RNA sequence: CUGUUGCUUAUAGACGAUGGCAUCAGAAAUCGGUGUUGUAAGCCUCUCGGGUAUUGAAUG
RNA sequence: UGUCGGCUCUUCCUAUCCAUUUCAAGCAGAAUUGAAAAAAGGUAUGAUUGUUCACCAUUUAAUAGGGAACGUGAGCUGGGUUUAGACCGUCGUGAGACAGGUUAGUUUUACCCUACCGUUUCGGUAGAUUUUCAAAGUAUUUAGAUAGUAGCACAACUCAGUACGAGAGGAACCGUUGUGUCACGCCACUGGAUUAUUCAAUUAUUUGAUCAAAUAGUGUUGAGAAUCUAACACGUGUUGAAAUAAUGGCUGAAAGCCUCUCAAGCCAGAAUUUCGUCUAGAUGAAUACUUUGUCUUUUUCUUGUUACUUUAGUACAAUUGAAAAU
RNA sequence: GUCAUCUAAUUAGUGACGCGCAUGAAUGGAUCACCGUGAUUCCCACUGUCCCUAUCUGCAAUCUAGUGAAACCACAGUCAA
RNA sequence: UAAUAACCGCAACAGGUCUCCAAGAAGCAAAAUCUUUAGUUAAAUAGAAUAACGCAGGUAAGGGAAGUCGGCAACAUAGCUCUGUAAGUUAGCAAGAAAGAGUAGCUCUGGUGAUCGAAUCAGAACUUUAAAGGUUAGGGG
RNA sequence: GAUUCACGCAGUGUUAACGUGCAAAUUACUUGUCAUAUUUGAGUAUAGGGGCGAAAGACUCAUCGAACUAUCUAGUAGCUGG
């Protein structure tokens, strides 16, 4: 018999199997399509979600009924200290997919990068890249390096640099760096390798990768939740109060004669630690250089992006950061893989210039009232504690 | 904006506004001030409000 | 008669919700039956917010209005809804005024304030409202 | 090299697993910042006081 | 083989109700009617009734029809039916009967195998020798056969009181702005929970009184951080190429003309398909370090792997396999 | 069943009508104040019944040390036709 | 012993089984709640963690039965004093009908007796978080 | 043979718990009842085509539309199994 009334199915079948990832960092499944008629550039970065705040922005779109005094929107702060380029790898297009041909690394490698190659650092001999560094300038090793460069320039189509973060610049307790491959999109393979060679051991800032008011894609791992039932995992309807043996379950898990439970039925299991990609995430503030603060042209009081009392569970942001509109997957301290838009948005709101009128920096705990700690003391006056 | 009960300076995009049938609208900094107003509590008798601190000293 | 768009207003009035009639046309209260433009979902009751057109029956009022189905526009609601400029507000009571499909008010006056959401969509309501909040 | 073990470990979690650190480690109080309540006890004033504050908050 | 319906939930069919693309009309416009492609997405809220059904009141773009042991009771419920009490009507001399009515009437078990959903553990894919090489172990960076797939729909402005029409009436493409729902998230702002029995007040009892408490299994109330969370807050899925279906066409025979082709060759054309993008993922690849350099098995140490240790045996550089297209 | 009324909407309720398949007078007919862990319908009030779920506590379930059953069991255990 | 282990139920079974004596607070009350004399802290094992789904107890924005066979379950009302109380009726009732107002703390005054004492009732100032509600405690038509 | 609360008792609902249970009928909450047609002990009387029944074919030692026990009895079986 047919179901009496029709309704959309609960949950998406585009996200099955529903299994938690193992690594915290999420690798981008794809990079923006290469164009061979432009200067070489990097198409991605790596940041840490400091937290969220809210801003007021002036609306520049025309023919809109939005208030002329600004609109309150949420933003997400992603701290992005400069990354260090440790090497690059060439890829070749084979009949089985991209195949890495060779990888060329720099002479000097930081200990944060080396920690990635062990599972117990303090019990290790800590001799990663030791032979590579020791005989870097040997004539036999120099010729091998030059051949590796020549081989990539002849039998490769994709060039990616190996860049890692400097964990000493973030309040994270972790010391082992996070390594990402950032693809180079630009001219021929000859001038792409030349670009990567010049990038060895140099520091790349987030302003060199992303522009102003640029919609980007963010890849990260969602906040974990553990074992969960079908009400939270999928969103099925709760059963009546009269129900024997429980309310928060799917009543019928299949018909008699497909003879088995289907993959499409809602079941209890892990929800949480999933990798998700979101596209068309507009950058509100490129927090580099003169924009590293939280002051605006309308609100000219000098203040950093860190809220009063610090970011909850995170700390203080003192490096370059991204002000991404809205929400991104994952809790604070989670590594976020930024990436240029795979499909550049062409709507009027995507090209709209962003002009912020106010950036909230009050405490994120409780019902705060003051934007700075100096204005709190000024309004409260001398307290008996100090007085 | 200034809170109706406490008299504090309401930070932007914070608090709630209450509109009455006598064409009068009030804004409050939090729920704590809103309930005290709804109970007809006199802000002059509540110590932490800015109205009280202005009356004496 | 509805003019222009309306931003997201959380609909605090359900099916069978009783609202007051702010007009002077002999109707005291109206109970919401359906909402114009509502898109049905399984087991979901119709929802109405400020500035929404509803189908209501008058269970309390003059004989020419009682036991009859009317059309009314919600002008205020006790439900808290947030504006686009980060302003969060709500009213003391849920009220409505009887208007027809063409959008003109059957009454001639409105008692109490009228939300800006309902005044912008329906010009005839804004002309008869004392104060817009 | 890897595993166990320790941090009554977390960005994780039914148990496994996963993530981080392991002597320049970790833990702890104390102090400062940050919040909540509403003005402590002895003698309206002391008093924007006192108390709490990671436990899944942020410094030193 | 637990016998109706409803609730819940997934999937399937098309004889398609809506949205997409087309052709025809007794198609001027608008509204409609007949038909083709197409089943990827949608298809509601209620009064009465146990009802399936039915019939009304709305709302909607539409509120289509059906299957899966008349799907679905160790999933629920028990209103219907269908034991044992009782009442009424009719029938029977009577006990009793009634696809007649009314009322009250116990809904058991999963800890087993598999399926599904998540989660561990051990094992692992044969033909390369330019020492700048080759192979194994550990680790990271990646890779992507295959499997799933997601965004839809509506409204407002302008077009425009224009096209069309005697008039009455009355559109549409582009462009812009929103909303609803589905999917994935998220804690800034707004709201909810609250044993931080946090802070304050207070009823009863007991601490000789004050202070400070405890008890009434969380005494109660007010405010209430954190954390969790909203159908109640708020972000993203307006996103691109190529080939197509019905169909409409180009060139063009058969068949000197004609013809979109039951011919060769092409074009435009879908909520279509495939790439592109998203999630899971097999055999894999690169690099870093430790080794090893003809080869293995059986023992044996370690949580385990590799190198390693011993006794043997075994081979020893040199003619090996390419047109492409038709 | 027909007409009213109850609702926006009434196979339910109530008031009338009565050739009543098949009512009817101690097979007792009609009437009903008070009473009822009796049956039925509608108002007010109230509320997680519901829109639509969120969250808090205790005891379990999870894991572990000690202890330790039973039902059932032809052999067993992936699917399409 | 006379029973949450001596009795009857297969047992140290939350079942059943006749009596005697009987403190304080508070209250109308042998009610709920707390305590004294007496008894007991053992009564089919615990520790860590704080998943789902449960059993028991709660709360909740806006709406308010739209859920459902059906207001099932839960919420709600609730003590006392004063005012007031309809149709119907077997004249007895309906009736606590329905409906409305009051209630705290502190400082006082007055009334109710015998030849010093009883808690009870009424009234008046002032203050506050405006008062039955911790527990107990009718929903009404 | 008025209305209520309490000690007790019952069993209206949850069609709650449990349903290889604490229990071969119990537990929790809600509800009802809670002295004169009331509750209750012991003694005593009534016995199976019988008793007793404010009547349900109810009860008569977990057994009742005819108890339990033993004998006739290895009752008969055109039916099922070996």
């Amino acid at each position: 018999s047919h179901r009496k009334f029709e309704a959309p199915r609960h949950g998406s079948l585009a996200f099955h199997p529903r299994k938690r990832v193992h690594k915290v960092r999420a690798t981008v499944s794809a990079f923006p399509k290469d164009n061979a008629a432009e200067k070489p550039h990097l198409t991605g970065f790596l940041g840490f979600k400091a937290g969220m705040t809210h801003v007021i922005r002036e609306v520049k779109r025309t023919n809109t009924k939005l208030p002329k005094d600004g609109v309150l929107e949420p933003v997400t702060i992603i701290e992005t200290p400069p990354m260090v380029v440790a090497g690059f790898v060439g890829y070749k297009k084979t009949t089985t997919g991209l195949k890495p041909i060779t990888a060329v690394f720099a002479e000097h490698i930081a200990d944060e990068f080396k920690r990635r190659y062990t599972k117990k650092w303090y019990k290790n001999t800590k001799n990663q890249f030791a032979v590579h560094t020791e005989k870097y300038n040997d004539v036999k090793a120099k010729s091998k390096r030059e051949r590796q460069i020549r081989l990539i320039k002849n039998r490769c189509d994709v060039v990616r640099v190996i860049a890692h973060t400097q964990m000493a610049l973030v309040p994270l307790k972790q010391k082992k760096a996070e390594v990402m491959e950032i693809q180079i999109n630009g001219g021929s393979i000859a001038e792409k390798v030349d670009f990567a060679v010049s990038l060895l051991e140099k520091q790349i800032s987030v302003n060199s990768v992303f522009g102003t008011d640029e919609c980007i894609d963010v890849c990260s791992v969602t906040k974990g939740h553990g074992y969960n039932g079908v009400i939270k995992r999928f969103g099925v309807r709760h059963l009546p109060r009269k129900t024997h043996r429980g309310l928060r379950k799917v009543a019928c898990v299949g018909a008699w004669h497909p003879a088995r439970v289907s993959w499409t039925v809602a079941r209890a299991g892990q929800m949480g630690f999933f990798k998700r990609t979101e596209v068309n995430k507009k950058i509100y503030r490129l927090g580099c250089g003169d924009l590293k603060n939280a002051k605006t042209e309308f609100d000219i009081t000098e203040k950093g992006i860190t809220p009063m009392g610090g970011f909850p569970h995170y700390g203080v942001v003192k490096n370059d950061f991204l002000m991404i509109k809205g929400t991104v997957a994952g809790i604070r301290r989670r590594v976020i893989s930024l990436r240029k838009a795979c499909f550049p948005s062409t709507t009027r709101t995507a090209q709209e210039q962003i002009v912020l009128k106010f950036i909230d920096t009050s405490s994120k705990y409780g019902h705060s009232r003051f934007q700075t700690t100096t204005e709190k003391k000024a309004r409260m006056g001398p307290m008996k504690k100090d007085l | 904006q200034v809170c109706a009960f406490s008299g504090f300076k309401i930070p932007v995009a914070k608090g709630r506004k209450y509109v009455r049938l006598d064409l009068k609208s009030f804004t409050f900094i939090n729920k704590k001030s809103l309930m005290q107003f709804l109970r007809k509590t006199n802000p002059r008798k509540v110590f932490w409000t800015a109205i009280y601190r202005q009356l004496n000293k | 008669g509805r003019q222009g768009n309306k931003f997201r207003v959380t609909c605090g009035l359900n099916n069978a919700s009783t609202v007051n009639c702010a007009d002077n046309t002999g109707a005291k209260t109206l109970t919401i039956i359906s909402v114009k433009g509502f898109h049905g979902r399984l087991n979901r009751l119709p929802r109405a917010g400020c500035g929404d057109m509803v189908v209501a029956t008058c269970k309390k009022g003059k004989p020419e209005y009682r036991k009859k189905m009317h059309t009314a526009v919600i002008i205020r609601q006790r439900r808290t809804w947030r504006r686009k400029d980060g302003v969060t507000l709500y009213f003391e009571d849920n009220a409505a005024v009887i208007v027809n499909m063409k959008g003109e008010m059957k009454g001639s006056a409105i008692t109490g304030p009228v939300s800006k959401e309902s005044a912008d969509l329906w010009p005839k309501i804004s002309s008869n409202a004392p104060t817009i909040v």
